């Protein structure tokens, strides 16, 4: 075989450049932006290879860990465009952080609690930030947040009745979710709802009454899931929908192989990547929207005695995910991106980084298998493919929360 | 690349 | 009035016409996190916001000051919900709020409370007249934009307006062939209307995207599309499209072509078809060469592909 110094990679093989886009000589916008990137992408790949010596990639940890545990505590005015989601923000780092298996200071995680506190409110849910009126993104964000510090401290934090009266606030007759009072409806509620309920145990019987049916039909011709009945297949979406079911235990509602074949369609043959919808281009973060519906759909397809599953891998390129993220969307200066020629945020280091576990572990039954690409210590810790949080955290949180009544209901 |  | 970057702007503070009540600072704890270092433009506006929202001031100054916020940060979706609370309360012109929110989403395209906001106006106002062509000219900007198209299919449906959408969608498939959210709008068109069960109809897509094919054979959307009209009755019930993608194959042999060769030896062997084991042969063989040489990104899937075959059809 290979020294221990040198590692081929799939993207380096000479065969890999038959995967250039072919655009049959008839340009398009979107197979002329495709070429672009590709021609982008080819070149940091080439970078890496100095002819028969391959070195072994690495995840800048030290770097991103730097950036992250900054921003924790302060964002410049780039960030005033999410001065509605600053829960979410804390989400992003944190997760980040305990993907990378960075502790938290007890001083911090208290902060970050309190920072919560006043996100929280008196009607239920949590704003994005103090004294906003409560929506499902930043409240989906703030439950992971105080799951993933995971004290007692962080899990009583939330008001378990409010929150309940307030996702009943937002539920429509037809299954449906608003994001918040008077706001828009799409699958990302229905998600962001099973989440927070499932985890801090106040789902009662009526609470989904209909979700399900509606979820199923956001899945469209192309297999994939859309934000709405009727529209287009896409990872986000797909994601939210797919994992909510799951939570549901209605994963059955939806025709699987259709799903199956669409994800998998999803990953881009020459960049490794995923891209959110046919014809579009590759990202960083659909590293885990996309590539996170495999171990759903694993786990789908186990509870129904699927005999042809693997016991080892999940369905898809998991070192072409891992080529990549660690060649192609890493920020010298710490922080992880969309693509080469992108600026770094929070949001992509989370989902980079996120995706990027997913491709590195297995886990079925008794099983499990690692593919950890590159030097050792580029391994990630683990995190839940439906909440998106260590599985630790969900055990944890998951464990605490049944042990308190559904409020008010028996 | 907005979620929300 | 004046804008935020308006040469003659004034801090909320300095307003006098604001004198008289106080602005409610943003309580962060003693030991903040995440914390953004606003501008002092920013701040200011978004202290005056809170505190026209704290007292629930329906008042035309704090009409005017959600359009500065709203211009700070257009995802503030609490700000929103006050500015409608606010049209109500003061029974503003909604035609005048309707050429507000175009030129605000022209600006930010790509935000959920914009979109919202402007289905709301045409909720209330039950007048769908602009739609579709101020949609049009987004789409004329990124033609998959994904709000837009969402934004589009709710009108259309709700105010029934199918007449010249699929004219609409042949010339946007004319300019890119390749934007999928077209090949999804002309789904969207066809099942909401003459739907895919009257056989001319559904001769005529068959044809169509066939003809796409054969122009552009490596474009992934109208291979979807082909299956996403077949997929339901399934695909083994066409038997003539077998032989013409067989024709096809040696000289067109593309993953796409092979993958839905599989795709109908899969659902042939689901219906009993004949010569069982040659098929099943047959599929199995494509399984391979996707997995080793065609489709190798996907090797995983057709290794499974060709395990589930197996475990299915044996005997
Ligand atoms: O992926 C197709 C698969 O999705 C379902 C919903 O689970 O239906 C979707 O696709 C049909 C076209 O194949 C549409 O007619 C339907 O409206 C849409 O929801 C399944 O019925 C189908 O097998
Ligand atoms: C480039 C990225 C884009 C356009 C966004 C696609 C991702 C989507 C739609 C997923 C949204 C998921 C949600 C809202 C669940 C809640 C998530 C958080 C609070 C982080
Ligand atoms: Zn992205």
């Amino acid at each position: 075989s290979s020294p221990v110094w040198s590692e081929p990679l799939y993207s380096l093989r000479p065969e890999h450049a038959r995967e250039r886009l072919q655009d049959d000589s008839v340009e398009t916008v979107t197979s002329i932006e495709q070429a672009k990137v590709e021609e982008k992408i080819q070149e940091v790949f080439s970078s890496y290879k100095f002819n028969h010596l391959v070195p072994r990639l690495v995840l800048q940890r030290e770097k991103h860990f730097h950036y992250l545990k900054r921003g924790l505590r302060q964002l410049t005015d780039a960030y005033e465009c999410l001065d509605a989601s600053r829960p979410t923000l804390c989400y992003w780092i944190l997760h980040s952080l305990e993907l990378l298996d960075e502790p938290i200071p007890q001083i911090v995680a208290t902060d970050v609690c309190q920072f919560l506190e006043l996100c929280q409110s008196p009607e239920g849910g949590f704003g994005g930030g103090p004294g906003q009126y409560p929506h499902l993104a930043p409240t989906y964000a703030a439950v992971n947040a105080l799951c993933i510090i995971g004290t007692e401290e962080a899990y009583d934090i939330i008001n378990r009745e409010k929150l309940l009266q307030y996702l009943y606030s937002l539920k429509q007759p037809d299954g449906s979710f608003l994001m918040h009072v008077g706001g828009e409806v799409d699958v990302r509620s229905a998600y962001c709802a099973a989440s927070v309920a499932s985890l801090t145990n106040i789902i009662t019987p009526d609470l989904f009454e209909g979700t399900a049916e509606w979820i199923a039909r956001c899945q469209n011709w192309e297999g994939g899931i859309g934000g709405v009945p009727g529209m287009e297949a896409h990872g986000g979406y797909t994601f939210c929908g797919l994992a909510a079911l799951v939570i549901l235990k209605r994963e059955r509602s939806l025709n699987l192989k259709s799903l199956l074949q669409w994800v998998t369609s999803r990953q881009m043959r020459f960049e490794g990547g995923f891209q959110g919808r046919c014809n579009k281009l590759v990202d960083g973060c659909y590293s885990f929207w996309q590539a996170g519906l495999l171990p759903l759909l694993h786990r789908a397809l186990h509870a129904q005695g699927d005999p042809a599953l693997s016991m080892s891998h999940w369905m898809f390129h998991q070192q072409a995910l891992q080529e990549y993220i660690l060649m192609c969307c890493q920020c010298p200066a710490g922080g992880l991106l969309d693509k080469p020629g992108k600026s770094r945020d929070f949001y992509h280091t989370c989902y980079c980084l996120s995706g990027l576990s997913i491709a590195q572990h297995f886990g079925s039954g008794a099983m499990l298998h690692d593919v950890v690409l590159g030097v050792p210590e580029n391994a990630l810790q683990p995190t839940h493919p439906v909440y998106n949080i260590g599985p630790d955290k969900v055990i944890q949180a998951t464990t605490y929360f049944l042990q308190k009544p559904v409020p008010g209901f028996e | 690349c907005v979620l929300s | 009035f004046v804008s935020l970057d308006s040469p003659s702007y004034v801090l909320y503070r300095d307003r006098a016409e604001w004198a008289d009540i106080d602005p409610v600072p943003q309580n962060d704890g003693p030991n903040p996190v995440v914390q953004i270092i606003y501008s002092d433009k920013f701040r200011d506006v978004y202290d005056y916001f809170r505190a026209v929202l704290q007292r629930d001031e329906r008042s035309e100054r704090a009409f005017k000051l959600t359009r500065d916020a709203i211009e700070l940060n257009a995802a503030n979706y609490t700000v929103w919900h006050f500015r409608r609370v606010l049209l109500k309360s003061l029974q503003k012109d909604l035609h005048e709020e309707m050429n507000y929110i175009t030129a605000i989403i022209e600006e930010q395209p790509k935000n959920y409370q914009v979109w919202h906001h402007r289905r709301v106006l045409v909720e209330w106002l039950r007048d769908p007249s602009q739609e579709l062509e101020f949609i049009a000219d987004i789409l004329n900007q990124d033609a998959k934009n994904y709000h837009a198209w969402q934004h589009r299919q709710w009108v259309i449906q709700e105010f029934k307006l199918w007449d010249n959408e699929l004219q609409y969608v042949d010339q946007l498939l004319k300019e890119d062939v390749r934007n999928n959210s077209v090949w999804n709008q002309r789904y969207f068109v066809i099942s909401n209307t003459t739907g895919y069960n009257d056989r001319a109809v559904l001769e005529r897509e068959v044809q169509y995207t066939l003809e796409m094919i054969k122009l552009v054979p490596h474009n992934e959307s109208a291979w979807n599309y082909l299956k996403g009209i077949l997929q339901d009755r399934g695909l083994s019930k066409y038997p003539n499209l077998l032989n013409q993608l067989l024709d096809l194959q040696p000289s067109h042999s593309s993953p796409y072509l092979i993958a839905f060769l599989v795709d109908i030896y899969e659902d042939m062997l689901e219906n009993q078809c004949d010569n069982k084991e040659d098929i099943l042969n047959k599929a199995l063989e494509l399984c391979e060469i996707l997995a080793k040489e065609k489709d190798t990104i996907r090797k995983e899937y057709w290794r499974y592909i060709g395990r589930s075959l197996q475990s299915k059809h044996s005997t």
